[PDB]
């Protein structure tokens, strides 16, 4: 029984270690999906702070350049 | 100089189906 | 003795199994949950990129306009 | 044409998950 | 060759559980970085509509009023 | 009501501290 067992035991490890690296794997590629996720928000809100920032200092120019005509 | 990006997890996710597929290459019959 | 071993074997197994049962649903919801991020991101871009077009194009013919009443 | 975005499901999946895992030590036994 | 299926057997648990612990706080962690992207994500879709909408509203308000200039 | 940024690094340390310690619970078939 105990060669048996000790060849169990090896077919235990081997698929051990197979899951092992497909989890590596899996995590790696989460963390670069994270970075991409990150970097496509930040960009984006970064964009959308550009054009609030620029509709509202223009249209406090144009709010004064108009006022003073009258 | 920004723009308006996009997000492509395409490639990712094939390598996450691809994990979850090596998993299922795992499992153990009783035998 | 042999047979605890054995027994203690078993146990390995499955709950080696169900770990990676486990698995599967922690990484097939992970895959879910990133196609969901992407398309969002990608919408909300979409929608920021019409918005932005609009506005340009709009005030570019304004500019036209009334540049051309004078 | 302006979406959100909900994970609650997708989060709760996980903490499921991770219970399984709680629930997938070895224990000794011997 | 009873002592060394032994050792053999506590070491595979142990690796096992280890493994496990390193792939709780993995998904754990994927799960917090879940939670910030949503977050974020509908922070930043809730200013933009909320920036289209002020815009709308405005120039929709100017067109009826200066309408009744003409 | 307002714009906000996104910092994950600290997740993905977490993340890249969990794969190597994946890697380093490797069986060693003995």
């Amino acid at each position: 029984t105990q060669q048996v067992l000790s060849e169990n035991q090896k077919l235990i490890a081997n698929k051990f270690n197979q899951a092992l690296g497909a989890m590596q794997t899996g995590f790696t590629t989460t963390n670069e999906a994270f970075r991409k996720v990150q970097d496509a928000v930040n960009n984006n809100a970064q964009a959308l702070s550009k054009l609030a920032s620029e509709l509202s200092n223009t249209f406090g120019a144009i709010s004064a350049s108009i006022g003073d005509i009258i | 100089q920004i723009n308006v990006t996009f997000l492509d997890l395409e490639y990712e996710m094939k390598k996450l189906e691809e994990a979850i597929k090596k998993l299922e290459e795992s499992y153990i019959d009783l035998k």
